[PDB]
Parts: C-alpha cells; sequence; structure tokens
C-alpha cells in the first residue's frame, strides 16, 4: 500500500516555571518509532519501535544531534514569534512543526510536507511544489521572506524527496512484518437497555491497524446520519485501534438496524444486525 | 488564541474479563494547549506507576495521549480517569464503564 | 531519518 513517515515537535514556553519543553515524535504511518523529550534525563533520541533498534549507535548519535538543535532553534523560535506578536512574556506559547513525505506501494515520492503551527494555528507551510510557502499572517509574511532570501524551500525539497523517502523505505523494509500488517476490525453489536421503551444498541470494531475505518447505522437501508453516536478512534495501546458506533433504539425495533463497517483490512464491507 | 477541551475515553485494551490482567487506558485528545494532567484511579484513589504515550498532534493540530496501566478488571472494583486542564472549571472525572 | 535543518523563524 502506499505509507508515510512524519516528524511531529512542539516547543511550549512554561513562563516562571522552567525553560520550554521541547518534544519530537517519529511515526511510520500509525506506528511510533523514536522520541526525543528535552526533560528527560537520557537527553538523547530515543527507539520506541522493534525494528527501529536495529540501527548503529551512528544513527542514534546523529539523530540526537540533528533533535538536540531543532529544539534549541525552537527556543530561539518562540522568542521571535512574541516579538514579532509584540506578546506579553506572562504568556505560554506553543510552536509546533510537522513534516515529512508520502511514498507509494512501489517506494515512490507521492508528497512532501514541511509546516509550523504557533499556538495551535496555522502559521507557514511548505506548498507542494515544494518551491513555494503559505504564510497565514503578518507575522508569517516576515518569515516567509526570510525564508525566500535563504533559499529554504530548496533544502526542504532536497530533504523531503532525499533522505526522507531513502529512510522511509529503510524502516519499511527493517519492519516489515510490523508495518505491512494490516489487521481487520473484529466487529460486534451489543445491546444495552436504557428505559422501557428504549435500548442502545452499539457497534463494535476491536483490533485494527492502520487507523483508518468508516462505521455507519442504518435503519432497514435507510441513512441514520444524525441519531448515531460515533466516538474517536482511540488507540488500544498495542498497535491497534478500536472504535464504537451507537443508536438509541426504541424498544422492540432493534431488528430494523443494521451496522456498516469498512477497513482495508476487509475484503468487503460488513453488515451486522442485532 | 483559541484553547479546545480534551475528550476524554475510559476503555481496557482487551475486551473486559475479571481475573484476567489486562490494560486500562484513558485516551485524551483534541486539546490545546499541551498543559495537561492526568490520572487513572482506583476505587477513587490515584494509580501510581501509570504510564503514558509521547505528546503527538493531529492534522488539526491538537494533541492527544494516551494513559495506561496493566490492571485485572474485578467486579467490585471501580476504575475511572481524572483530567485536568485550563480549559476545565474543575478537574474532569470518567468512570470505565465496561460497556461505555 | 530527521532533517538536517536550523531554520529560524
Amino acid at each position: 500500500g502506499s505509507h508515510s513517515m512524519r516528524y511531529f515537535s512542539t516547543s511550549v514556553s512554561r513562563p516562571g516555571r522552567g525553560e520550554p519543553r521541547f518534544i519530537a515524535v517519529g511515526y511510520v504511518d500509525d506506528t511510533q518509532f523514536v522520541r526525543f523529550d528535552s526533560d528527560a534525563a537520557s537527553q538523547r533520541m530515543e527507539p520506541r519501535a522493534p525494528w527501529i533498534e536495529q540501527e548503529g549507535p551512528e544513527y542514534w548519535d546523529e539523530e540526537t544531534g540533528k533533535v538536540k538543535a531543532h529544539s534549541q532553534t525552537d527556543r530561539e523560535n518562540l522568542r521571535i514569534a512574541l516579538r514579532y506578536y509584540n506578546q506579553s512574556e506572562a504568556g505560554s506559547h506553543t510552536l509546533q512543526m510537522m513534516f515529512g513525505c508520502d511514498v507509494g506501494s512501489d517506494g515512490r515520492f507521492l508528497r512532501g510536507y514541511h509546516q509550523y503551527a504557533y499556538d495551535g494555528k496555522d502559521y507557514i507551510a511548505l506548498k507542494e511544489d515544494l518551491r513555494s510557502w503559505t504564510a497565514a499572517d503578518m507575522a508569517a509574511q516576515i518569515t516567509k521572506r526570510k525564508w525566500e532570501a535563504a533559499h529554504v524551500a530548496e533544502q526542504q525539497r532536497a530533504y523531503l524527496e532525499g533522505t526522507c523517502v531513502d529512510g522511509l523505505r529503510r524502516y519499511l523494509e527493517n519492519g516489515k512484518e510490523t508495518l505491512q500488517r494490516t489487521d481487520p476490525p473484529k466487529t460486534h453489536m451489543t445491546h444495552h437497555p436504557i428505559s422501557d421503551h428504549e435500548a442502545t444498541l452499539r457497534c463494535w470494531a476491536l483490533g485494527f491497524y492502520p487507523a483508518e475505518i468508516t462505521l455507519t447505522w442504518q435503519r432497514d437501508g435507510e441513512d441514520q446520519t444524525q441519531d448515531t453516536e460515533l466516538v474517536e478512534t482511540r488507540p488500544a495501546g498495542d498497535g491497534t485501534f478500536q472504535k464504537w458506533a451507537a443508536v438509541v433504539v426504541p424498544s422492540g425495533e432493534e431488528q430494523r438496524y443494521t451496522c456498516h463497517v469498512q477497513h482495508e483490512g476487509l475484503p468487503k464491507p460488513l453488515t451486522l444486525r442485532w | 488564541m483559541i484553547q479546545r477541551t480534551p475528550k476524554i475515553q475510559v476503555y481496557s485494551r482487551h475486551p473486559a474479563e475479571n481475573g484476567k490482567s489486562n490494560f486500562l487506558n484513558c485516551y485524551v485528545s483534541g486539546f490545546h494547549p499541551s498543559d495537561i494532567e492526568v490520572d487513572l484511579l482506583k476505587n477513587g484513589e490515584r494509580i501510581e506507576k501509570v504510564e503514558h504515550s509521547d505528546l503527538s498532534f493531529s492534522k488539526d493540530w491538537s494533541f492527544y495521549l494516551l494513559y495506561y496501566t496493566e490492571f485485572t478488571p474485578t467486579e467490585k472494583d471501580e476504575y475511572a480517569c481524572r483530567v485536568n486542564h485550563v480549559t476545565l472549571s474543575q478537574p474532569k472525572i470518567v468512570k470505565w464503564d465496561r460497556d461505555m | 531519518q530527521f532533517k538536517d535543518n536550523v531554520i529560524l523563524l
């Protein structure tokens, strides 16, 4: 199938309560593989997947060097952003960053990303052409001009098309037994009597990887788009995911309802009835 | 800059079975800022040694974390998740419901 | 593999 690699990082100022915290995380698809926490004692990029552990001490040294320098850069970036906005130093602020690449099943480059958010809102983003920036406001427009004058886009193009796809490919091969798997959902319905004239039907999906899935309710062939409670896809903690969709049902009307389930691990969509 | 209230789900890794050792999870998601407090409770009292995933975020930039602990469910023992955040007026306690 | 990039705002 097609795959992705992402790195996410968050710097948060902790005014009066210490120096900014930096946390970076690396994913291949819905699987985490590395982490760096500035607060941790280790002060190193650390393994988070069995298949990354095989990388020699050189990898861990370089990765540590790159993430530490990024940590310190983002600490100055918070100070720059405070200045751009004339914000009080009493306030706590967050810079988030995401970068990485998509590849196809044959391993070819499909898409590159390199984008920032300041205080949970878009700041600057590399456009799909990997040649220009989308700046969200006047402060980001200032950053954008500095980045145009410095040819930063060209550095990111070269990383996203180069090191990023090479790394993703190596990880996908080394972690083939895990990454290349697609665990279809174990599905079931439950019934919970509420009152006299009502009960909840709940449709479960358990133990699926990857996280993408669709769950849908119908009352005899017709969709039930607005009476369905649908929770967020949540991690089971073991590599897999869970989700449920529920509808409230008039007593004696359970037979009218069907649950519908779509996942890439499923040759054909499941239908469930009580 | 706007803030977003955590969404909270307390659940077990595998379907609950009394006497079978399991994992209790508390998933907090959709929140901003990242400053948060999360605890799993056993009979109204805070569990120690609780672990959590490394801070990460969704496409809308909002954060998520998994807080978890090994446990053996029993019919009498109650479990809960306690969350505190800027957006909350008081700590939020969400009780573990085997069915949800 | 993390990017090799010191970039300031």
